[PDB]
């Protein structure tokens, strides 16, 4: 999911 | 000494160009071996035929989910996840290849190629390689993505392997 | 009915201009009141004289730490830090006045004003207002920030109050 | 600290  | 791997990129099956990466195995060796081995497919599973599922223009292109194809999966050559090796290298500019994760010590196979300097990611994602040849192929890929990441066409790793 | 508060901005004492915000009290009444109360100084503490400590051009201007002034302080009118009221409103564009925090339910006094559409923050920061007038002042402010957020000149909220 |  990251990177944000 | 440091391995070099390539990706022949495809947009819905039309060949688009080759991106090749220098993996910094002399500073992040276990991270670099996992991307190298997943590119060759020598351990039985890998990147060939996976796609970039999340492309955000001016930030990065993310890919590597070969099990679920949408950012919820992928696995490493050491098991499904492993530690953050270290944070020696920083996100200094376009072309840096860094590991995606779901918080600390959750590295699997997802990676992202930066298309800008992303210093806010420093200390949170291990950097382990940089584009060697092909950055305008990474730049052209941006056009098939969106603010939220959704891509408009299927962008695949048509073939990949080790060069040196 | 929805309150309108204002900030008169100054760059090292040289007055730049006024920004005025509409606070969406009908959808986020507790978050909107915190900001209103701190803009008037009616509880004896608030924004006047505080600075914007983090400006990242093309992203946002962040301010509101009036206790430690570096980004580690602020206190709300309910007793240091309150809960995320709701996430009805999205960070749809330049102008959005939203709450900074240190994770869920840590709202104190620090806020940020978006100069870009920052959809990745939705569901993580409470949106509660919008620049009603003076958005070019918020843009002119970006001139004194950096990739990492440090400002080059001292940007202060010289005076603040309620208009309606 | 956030927004990141």
């Amino acid at each position: 999911a990251a990177p944000f | 000494v440091n391995p070099t791997v390539f990706f022949d990129i495809a947009v819905d099956g039309e060949p688009l160009g080759r991106v090749s990466f220098e993996l910094f195995a002399d500073k992040v060796p276990k991270t670099a071996e996992n991307f190298r081995a997943l590119s060759t497919g020598e351990k039985g599973f890998g990147y060939k035929g996976s796609c970039f599922h999340r492309i955000i223009p001016g930030f990065m292109c993310q890919g590597g989910d070969f099990t679920r194809h949408n950012g919820t999966g992928g696995k490493s050559i050491y098991g499904e996840k492993f530690e953050d090796e270290n944070f020696i290298l920083k996100h200094t500019g376009p072309g840096i290849l860094s590991m995606a994760n779901a918080g600390p010590n959750t590295n699997g196979s997802q990676f992202f190629i930066c298309t800008a300097k992303t210093e806010w990611l420093d200390g949170k994602h291990v950097v382990f390689g940089k584009v060697k040849e092909g950055m305008n192929i990474v730049e052209a890929m941006e056009r098939f993505g969106s603010r939220n990441g959704k891509t408009s066409k299927k962008i695949t790793i048509a073939d990949c392997g080790q060069l040196e």
